């Protein structure tokens, strides 16, 4: 068991995903969570921006990071791992519009950073980005869409997904509630979000204690909202 | 101690203190172990000029730099000598000695016997003596000579620094 | 504790250099003298096989008319500075347009072996003494494998090599003539090489300032060797 | 112990031991000092000997005509940055023929100290450095050492024997600031005889003297260039 | 423990070893203490002055080499030097490239960039010091931002790094960073060093401010309150 | 403990990381060149006969490099398609300098060559690939030789590598044929040793492969035998045994 | 220290794990050669052809240029190895050069090549001693031994290999002050030290002379059976 | 131990860390492809592991050429990148050598793309293996490329979870006569025969390469077999 | 790591000189420490070159002392060509060949059977380079 884990090129007897497992546990050494939703054509991220400190500028300490106009992104994990594969992500769609010039789908954004990963996957020279991305944009006639892509190399589209400490459970209240057939309005996805962060969190929805970000076909730049934003959409649950 | 103070009072020594007086060793995290266990048993029990019976005690050990400073500071050692490769007064002494210890032609000339000796020991002009007695066997002759004694010096000289 | 030279000892010490120190002994013994008539080198010659060639242990060599070499340790990692200290008088031939000192050349010689421990290779088993007539006089240098060098009225390297030098201190003055100090140096080899000597084991050169000539003092060295 | 490598790597304590062994070989004998004035800035290295046939070995260099450095160990990497600080100053002549200031070249020394100290393959400095010069804002007194730091100093003193040295420094540094050139010297010769071993009194042959100033040059000074600065030393009561 | 001897090696759970003992090696380092104010920023820093071979003052620990960026370090501090240069570098380049400052979330951003790609790679390490950006831009006031040399970097009206890490925010809390001028949080930050082990183990001791704002131009100024002591006697005040 | 890395003097000056590649040989697949004059022949058995094997290779153990030149490989696979690969280019870069078809030991040298050199550097590895070559050439016509994963080589009338290669050069001992070595008492050897040295019982001939050279046409000619002729050849060996019955 | 590397001395100045080579060489073919009157002879036993093996591509000696040859003691690949550099290298340096190529030269070239392949890491240095004998230094033939430690020297009669252990005493046992006259007496001192080989009958002794102005002349099987014969005689008449 | 290297040799002359990548290989995915006088049928089953997964957005069956299919067992990411680097060496090939490449070819230079991470300890290999099929004059092909670099030509093969199961499974059916139509019956079969739990069209995806071409199958056309399969 | 302390227990066994005498012996003597085989202590170093003609004589005729020899096999042929064997390589042939001659029921050594006796023996050592 030792040994065959102590750099990130050695497989195991097993092939298994030790030094990924290894990376996805320093994810959740970053104790926050998130979680994200898809809709009819609206989609909603979210994060557990669970105030560390009054001395900290609350609008710097976001995880929320808009890459690009249209592309939503919410991250979990490792801080400075964090900030270097989102800005890697900016330069990826500053070299798609340099190159191609067109749209970069949050499908081919998310593919590409997934394959990244695993090209650090590959070689013993780089340690992958010890964190976990969320990537939301709009499509052709699709609405929106949610992408997740992680160390592992891993790349998939997701009708909702969550990450960090209550990822588990909160991808079974999902797994729960969107698991039907239903009227996912933009209401209804705040809904949804919101229902999601307060089945793991268990305090009260304070208008200051996450962040929540939007993305809809109606108005495709992304959004992150503020606090009294937030209130104004917290309201909608307390009803 | 118990024993050698039922005696008339006993003087006691010790070899390779090194070994003995080296201080502990955690990183091993266990191997041949029992050194951790007995070793302070002298070093701590123990007694220097102030707390000692009426026993006299001497360490000796080829290694200084790994001994403990409870043996290296008092309660343990009252003083600290040093040595080196005999010189050469020291080389012509040591045949001097070496002299009585065989029947020889003693008409040799250890002078030169001990510069011919670079850097060496004494233990090894010992073992050149009783080579020299070698000489004498191999060529079955009653006595030893200068001969004998220059050639069994060579015998460490040539072939032991060839 | 010393896989490499990447890092020193608990007391600050490198477990490499020491090392060096004593493969200073692993050759035959080596004497160099400086007097102000000159400067003098010796090596013990003593052979492997007398049917190799006598002269191919070139452990006394001339690196140019005014300015000779002699080695301890390997005679392959001592080829490579050798062949450095002979290539620099070409190079200031080459570049300069006039000759060379030994001060310099020994420099050089200490920067190349100076490589191993702050390149971007090895370091090398060999002490040098080089003794030259240079534009500053006669001048012996010393250096060991750590690549720094001192001057030197004398030196001894090789096996036997702090004997020789503790008993030459009885013997030695900055300043008299080579052939007295050739003299003296001489009644030392002759206990220090192996027991008698001969051009088996024994092997001299000399370079002075009336004299930019024609280093290699051998077979006409003959009678101090018979002197002795 | 398994923390004691790479410059890399950090022992659990959150330190790199490797460089507290670099800065202990530094600590391995006989004295040098350092110290400057209002007028003038001097180093002092005494040039140890081999034998009754081999030359005392120089530890001072000349680096440019306003600053000098010297030496403690077999100078591997020493002369090596002393002849990098010699270019430095070439190329500070190159583009504004400007002896340029001394703080602001040690600074310089000081990141290239620290650059080995991150990366693999390159082991730490085994050397610390001393430095007298003078610019057009002052003289100064400058050390470096293994742990890539630079400290501007009225006195300073490295390696064994040497506390007594330092001692004396810490008590007449009341005095080191406005000497003039031999008073100066003199302060520093007086800390070095501090440090005699019990056996001995200083002699030209070893005693060895770096100096610059307001208006000289950095100049080296041996034997009986020394001996007109060793005039007015301590003298031996008790 | 054990995971550990590889900053590019993951533990198999928590976060990177090779980056705290980095972390602990900022433990051991004197304090270091910043707080904004309406135009800008003020730094102050505490440092031993070894004994009196040292020359009365000197290798301060505060810098000002850029327009408008102020700077203070804490941990390892040639390292800090070294790293300084990098926030000096980008500076000019961005106002070179692109014509006009850059913001400082930028430039806490690509700075602390080269500190956490070097653990990445194992055959380097990051920094053993963290820094602390404050500065002043016209289109979005003054700002001041906290950067670990594990990565960790986030914006903040006040802050403190070094052997008081976690005490000294008591007496950030109790300042109006928003409202109070540069001017008296000078003084407020000489007596709150002061406060927090002035010299009460590193008894040779000696304190540095800074004063960066629009009134000096957003330049960086390391304040000399040498002269006429009013931030001293001000910290002196605390003491009784 | 002196195979823990490539290139490491042991104190019997023996580098057993270079024997570990000699002994990666102990279960490839075998293959022989028989004794053969006037002509030369490469011969091996499959290891991966199966029910649904495609077979689309048409030569999974003979390979053709040239034209005139074919080799047989025993070892890992992969260094195999890339060494067999680098004769052909070795072959072709020879041939656009010198406008000449390359001898065959020049070309045996020139590849274990690189082979040395993979075993000389670390941070390298030996290819575990044994072969053996024929081929026509203007220096001595009709060739055959043997070439192992650490660069050593040598010429050979027959030879034989991979299981079983004890009872394979027994044989050839015993059925040597010195000056005598037509093609066609090669292919009669070969009948019997394909069974023999093959671990089977009553051989089935699609497990083997079979491939000769000879100058039948002046510009030289390359043949490989199909399952039936293979076959036909297996069955003269069963009469041949079914006639030595008269004396078991 | 210890012998786990080349690059490391020991904590006695010894470079056990370079020393390994003498037993390297020790373990190959036997080999002898001598500088005669003015031809160099030398000869090679331990074929031991197995049967369907040969010794024509076995190649103990090569012949580099028409006045410089070797005798490869050790393992063949890094003796073909050396065939391939120094051939190539004395025929270029010759075709090219203002200054013709001699034994000495390329003895120089290969001890620095061997000295250099010590001075790095992770490149095996070749593990091969060998005889190399020229026609031309300045005119005169000349014999040296080389050591895969790099250092090499000149020699008046040497044996390598297996043939390297005995010989060192049999050549001083009975070497004349007479340099072996003519080509009669070097054959006969080359048959007298080959003897040192299994059988010493010409069965698997071969050998090669050099004539000191012609290129390498080969003792073929239709005439190696005189020089037998002659050594034969030569140690039944002295009987 | 030796695994902890890939450039070091075993005593037993073999390469450890080369089979821990085949049993990667052997946890991963099951896949299925078998060849009919029509043409060539691959198929994979596929997971909603969460019921969250975008179900027709992410695939597993990739066309490398229109007339080449290929489908994996092994890890997606390494899959993915591999099958990058497949396109652009195919299409270059197509391009510099005037010649849609022939299936035997594209499989032995991405074998060699394998092999290139087989040497040096700076590099690890990919864990998958791939299934490979394709049309060329008339004639279809079917081929196995693993993780050492190795390669096989199959008339019917399986791998992945279950994989001993799959062979013997298409030993008890296969023919070389086969209707492509009968051969998906028996490729989705297999599939069914290979994964626990009820399966729909959905959970199953399927590539064809006919003489007219590759292409992969729509849930509407895999929904054809998914009913009325036994 | 005691077979160091050993070592100083074994030089302190010979010299602390006594009637009792000790033998050291092994085929691997050319890699010992001079501290271990220091000449002028240890006495005298005895060689066994490989086994001559005469030796290997009296060594098979000694080793084949036993078994029922035949005329046939003269053991010339086995003993006189070459530095060819170890005495217990002789042995070992002498019990080989007359297993040889059992399995065979030849209860009379005979020619052939130390043939193949030697055929088989003398590759069981391993190679070189």
């Amino acid at each position: 068991s030792a040994g065959f884990d102590r750099h990130i090129t050695i497989f195991s007897p097993e092939g298994r995903l030790y030094q990924v497992e290894y990376a996805f546990k320093a994810i959740n050494q970053g104790g926050l969570t998130s979680v994200a939703v898809r809709g009819k054509d609206c989609a909603v991220i979210v994060t557990q921006k669970k105030v560390p400190d009054k001395l900290l500028d609350s609008s710097t300490v976001t995880h929320l990071f808009k890459i690009t106009e249209n592309i939503g992104c919410v991250m979990t994990g490792m801080t400075a791992d964090s900030r270097s594969q989102v800005q890697r992500a900016r330069y990826e769609a500053a070299n798609w519009k340099y190159k191609y010039g067109y749209e970069i789908p949050v499908d081919m954004l998310c593919k590409r950073i997934a394959d990244i990963s695993q090209v650090y996957t590959q070689n013993a020279e780089m340690r992958p980005l010890g964190c976990c991305m969320i990537l939301i944009g709009i499509d052709e006639e699709q609405g929106p869409q949610v992408y997740k892509c992680d160390p592992a190399g891993y790349y998939c589209g997701f009708k909702a997904t969550a990450a960090g400490v209550k990822q588990t459970e909160s991808t079974s209240f999902l797994e729960k509630k969107v698991k039907k057939k239903f009227d996912w309005t933009f209401e209804q996805t705040v809904e949804t979000a919101i229902t999601c962060l307060s089945t793991v969190l268990s305090i009260d929805f304070k208008p200051s204690e996450i962040e929540v970000g939007v993305v809809t076909v109606e108005n495709p730049k992304f959004r992150i909202l503020t606090e009294a934003e937030i209130d104004a959409h917290l309201v909608a649950l307390a009803e | 101690f118990e024993m050698a103070r039922t005696k008339k009072a006993c003087l006691i020594f010790f070899d390779e203190i090194d070994a003995i007086g080296g201080a502990r060793f955690d990183d091993g995290a266990g191997g041949d172990n029992e050194v951790q266990r007995t070793m302070l048993e002298l070093i701590n029990q123990l007694d220097g000029f102030d707390p000692r019976g009426n026993i006299k005690v001497l360490m000796a050990t080829n290694r200084p730099d790994t001994l403990d400073p409870a043996l290296m500071r008092p309660g343990r050692l009252d003083r600290k000598i040093e040595f080196s490769l005999p010189d050469l007064e020291g080389r012509t002494h040591i045949f001097k000695i070496h002299a009585r210890s065989m029947s020889v032609e003693r008409d040799i000339r250890f002078e030169l016997l001990a510069r011919l000796c670079p850097n060496s020991t004494g233990a090894e002009i010992r073992s050149v003596c009783t080579e020299a007695g070698m000489f004498a066997i191999r060529a079955r002759r009653k006595i030893a000579t200068e001969k004998d004694f220059l050639e069994a010096v060579n015998k460490v000289i040539k072939s032991y620094a060839k | 504790y010393d896989r490499g030279v990447n890092t020193f000892s608990p007391e600050g010490r490198l477990f490499q250099v020491e090392y060096a120190i004593e493969a200073i002994k692993l050759g035959s013994t080596a004497i160099g003298i400086q007097t102000s008539e000159g400067v003098c080198l010796a090596v013990e010659k003593r052979i492997t096989s007398p049917l190799m060639e006598p002269s191919s242990i070139e452990k006394i060599v001339e690196i140019d008319a005014h300015i000779g070499c002699a080695m301890s340790g390997l005679i392959a990692d001592a080829k490579t500075l050798i062949d450095k200290a002979r290539v620099e008088t070409q190079n200031h031939w080459f570049t300069y347009n006039e000759t060379m000192t030994v001060e310099s050349v020994t420099q050089a010689v200490s920067n190349l072996a100076l490589q191993f421990g702050e390149e971007d290779s090895r370091p090398f088993g060999v002490a040098l003494l080089f003794g030259g007539v240079d534009e500053k006089g006669p001048q012996l240098f010393h250096m060991d494998p750590s690549g720094t060098f001192v001057q030197c009225d004398a030196r001894a390297i090789g096996s036997a090599s702090e004997g020789a030098q503790s008993s030459l201190q009885e013997v030695y003055h900055k300043s008299m003539t080579l052939k007295e100090a050739i003299k003296s140096s001489l009644i030392i080899l002759k206990q220090v090489m192996e027991e008698k000597l001969n051009a088996t084991n024994i092997e001299l050169a000399t370079v002075q300032p009336g004299q930019n000539f024609h280093m290699f003092t051998k077979e006409e060295l003959e009678e101090v060797i018979k002197d002795i | 112990n398994q923390y004691d490598n790479d410059v890399t790597v950090w022992s659990p304590q959150g330190r790199i031991h490797q460089i507290e062994y670099a800065m202990e070989a530094v600590k391995q004998g006989s004295a040098t000092v350092g110290l400057k004035s209002k007028t003038h800035a001097v180093l002092v290295a005494l040039k140890r000997a081999q034998s009754e046939l081999a030359a005392h070995q120089k530890k001072i260099l000349h680096v440019d005509n306003h600053i000098g450095i010297s030496i403690a160990g077999l100078t591997a990497d020493a002369r090596l940055l002393c002849n990098f600080m010699r270019q430095e100053c070439l190329d500070s002549r190159f583009v504004f023929d400007r002896p340029l200031p001394v703080s602001r070249l040690v600074s310089l020394i000081g990141s290239k100290t620290q650059i080995p100290t991150q990366r693999y393959g390159r082991r730490p400095y085994g050397v610390g450095l001393l430095i007298a010069g003078y610019d057009d804002m002052g003289p100064h007194i400058f050390q470096t050492c293994p742990s890539a730091n630079y400290f501007d100093c009225r006195a300073m003193s490295i390696g064994a024997r040497s506390q007594s040295a330092r001692t004396y420094l810490e008590r007449h540094m009341s005095e080191f600031m406005e000497c003039n050139l031999n008073e100066l010297v003199k302060h520093g010769l007086r800390a070095l005889r501090e440090t005699l071993p019990a056996e001995q009194d200083l002699t030209t042959k070893n005693v060895s003297i770096g100096i610059v100033g307001k208006d000289l040059e950095f100049t080296i000074y041996d034997d009986d260039d020394v001996s007109p600065f060793l005039e007015g030393l301590e003298e031996r009561p008790q | 423990t054990g995971y550990d001897l590889s900053a590019s090696t993951f533990s198999p759970d928590g976060r990177v070893f090779q980056v705290e003992y980095a972390m602990k090696a900022v433990e051991n380092s004197s304090t270091a203490i910043g707080i904004r104010c309406k135009d800008g920023v003020v730094f102050g820093v505490e440092k031993l002055v070894l004994s009196k071979l040292y020359e009365e003052g000197s290798n301060k620990r505060l810098f000002n080499v850029d327009r408008h960026v102020g700077m203070a370090v804490a941990g390892l501090l040639a390292d800090a030097r070294s790293l300084a240069d990098i926030a000096r570098e980008e500076a000019s380049n961005f106002r070179s490239n692109f014509g006009y400052n850059i913001p400082l979330k930028h430039l806490a951003d690509r700075v602390a960039m080269y500190v956490h790609a070097y653990t990445l790679y194992s055959a380097v390490r990051p920094f053993g010091c963290s820094f602390m950006l404050g500065s002043y831009s016209v289109n979005d006031g003054a700002q001041l931002y906290m950067i670990d040399p594990s990565g960790v970097s986030y914006g903040y009206w006040g802050c403190a790094i070094g052997k008081a890490r976690q005490a000294a925010k008591t007496e950030i809390e109790k300042l109006q960073m928003k409202e109070m001028t540069c001017r008296d949080i000078v003084k407020e930050v000489a007596k709150i060093i002061y406060i927090v082990h002035d010299e009460v183990k590193d008894k040779a001791f000696e304190l540095e401010l800074s004063w960066v704002g629009e009134l000096t131009n957003g330049r960086h100024e390391i304040v000399p309150k040498d002269i006429r002591e009013e931030a001293e006697k001000y910290a002196k005040e605390s003491l009784k | 403990r002196y195979d823990s890395r490539t290139t490491i003097f042991s104190p019997e000056g023996r580098l057993y990381q270079v024997e570990y590649a000699m002994e990666a040989i102990g279960h490839a697949g075998t293959c022989l060149g028989i004794l053969a004059n006037d002509g030369v022949l490469l011969a091996a058995e499959r290891r991966n006969i199966h029910k649904l094997l495609d077979e689309v290779f048409f030569s999974e153990k003979i390979y053709k490099l040239n034209e005139d030149m074919a080799c047989s490989v025993a070892g890992i696979t992969s260094d195999a398609n890339v060494l067999t690969n680098e004769l052909r280019l070795i072959a072709q870069r020879y041939l656009l300098q010198y406008q000449e078809p390359i001898p065959c030991e020049q070309l045996v040298t020139a590849l274990c060559d690189i082979k040395q050199a993979y075993t000389q550097f670390g941070g390298k590895r030996p290819f575990g690939v044994s072969l053996l070559y024929i081929g026509w050439d203007k220096h001595y016509g009709f060739q055959l030789y043997q070439s192992d994963p650490s660069g050593n080589y040598g010429g050979w009338k027959a030879t034989c590598i991979g299981n079983n290669s004890a009872a394979a050069v027994s044989m050839l001992k015993q059925d040597y044929k010195e000056g005598e070595m037509t093609l066609k008492s090669a292919l009669a050897l070969a009948i019997k040793v394909l069974n023999k040295t093959m671990d089977v019982s009553k051989l089935s001939a699609e497990k083997v492969e079979i491939a000769t050279l000879t100058r039948e046409n002046g510009k030289t000619v390359i043949r490989v035998l199909k399952q039936k002729e293979v076959e036909q050849l297996i069955k003269k060996h069963e009469e041949e045994e079914a006639k030595a019955e008269r004396e078991k | 220290s210890y012998d786990r590397a080349i690059t490391v001395f020991s904590p006695d100045g010894h470079l056990f794990q370079v020393e390994y080579a003498q037993e390297a060489v020790k373990k190959g073919s036997t080999a002898v050669g001598v500088r005669g009157r003015d031809i160099v002879v030398l000869g090679v036993e331990k074929k031991s052809v197995a049967k369907l093996q040969d010794e024509r591509t076995v190649r103990k000696i090569c012949a580099l240029d028409d006045n410089v040859c070797m005798a490869f003691a050790g393992l063949t690949a890094d003796a073909r190895i050396v065939i391939n550099r120094a051939r190539v290298e004395c025929q270029s340096h010759r075709l090219t050069v203002e200054d013709p190529v001699t034994v000495e030269y390329i003895t120089r070239y290969i001890a620095s090549l061997k000295q250099r392949y010590t001075q790095s890491n992770g490149r095996r240095p070749f593990g091969i001693s060998a005889l190399i004998v020229g026609f031309d230094f300045d005119g005169t033939p000349r014999l040296y031994q080389t050591d895969p430690s790099g250092t090499y020297h000149a020699w008046k009669a040497n044996a390598i290999g297996r043939g390297a252990k005995s010989v060192r005493e049999f050549l001083e046992k009975n070497y004349t002050d007479e340099a072996i006259e003519t080509d009669d007496l070097t054959i006969k001192l080359v048959i007298k030290a080959l003897l040192e080989v299994v059988q010493s009958g010409g069965k698997n002794i071969e050998l090669a002379v050099m004539r000191r102005d012609q290129s390498l002349k080969i003792l073929n099987p239709e005439e190696i059976e005189k020089y037998v014969a002659e050594i034969e005689k030569e140690k039944e008449e002295n009987e | 131990g030796y695994s902890f290297s890939l450039t070091t040799f075993s005593p037993s002359g073999k390469l450890v860390q080369i089979e821990y990548a085949l049993a990667a290989v052997a946890g991963g995915a099951p896949s299925v492809g078998i060849k009919a006088a029509n043409g060539v049928v691959l198929a994979t089953e596929k997971k909603q592991k969460s019921i969250l997964y975008d179900e027709r957005s992410v695939h597993k069956v990739e066309p490398i050429t229109k007339h080449i299919g290929l489908v994996y067992s092994g890890m997606g990411p390494d899959y993915r990148v591999l099958v990058h680097r497949a396109r652009k060496l195919a299409q270059q090939y197509y391009l510099v050598y005037q010649e849609p490449i022939p299936t035997a070819q594209l499989v032995q230079r991405v074998a060699s793309v394998m092999q290139e991470y087989t040497q040096s300890g700076g590099v690890r290999p990919f864990g998958v293996s791939l299934l490979i099929c394709g049309w060329n004059e008339g004639r279809p092909y079917l081929f196995q490329s693993d993780p050492s670099g190795a390669y096989f030509a199959w008339k019917a093969t399986a791998h992945g979870k279950n994989y001993v199961n799959g062979k013997t499974f298409l030993e008890h059916h296969y023919n070389e006569d086969l209707e492509l139509e009968d051969a998906i019956h028996t490729a989705i079969l297999t599939l069914k025969e290979s994964f626990e739990g009820q399966m729909t069209e959905d959970n199953i995806e399927v590539g064809i390469c006919n003489e007219a071409g590759f292409r992969r199958l729509t849930p509407t056309e895999v929904k054809d077999y998914l009913a009325a399969i036994a | 790591r005691e077979i160091q302390r050993t070592m100083l227990e074994l030089l302190n066994q010979l010299d602390g000189r006594g009637d009792v005498k000790v033998i050291m012996a092994t085929n691997r003597i050319e890699t010992l420490d001079p501290a271990l085989i220091r000449p002028g202590r240890i006495d005298r170093k005895i060689e066994f070159p490989l086994p001559d003609e005469k030796t290997k004589k009296r060594i098979f005729q000694i080793h084949t002392s036993r078994m029922t020899l035949a005329d046939d096999v003269t053991l010339d042929d086995l003993i006189m060509a070459k530095d060819d064997l170890s005495g217990a390589d002789i042995k070992a042939i002498c019990t080989e060949a007359g297993l040889m001659a059992l399995r065979e029921r030849r209860m009379k050594v005979t020619n052939e059977d130390f043939k193949k006796s030697k055929e088989n023996v003398l590759y069981k050592k391993q190679e070189g380079t």
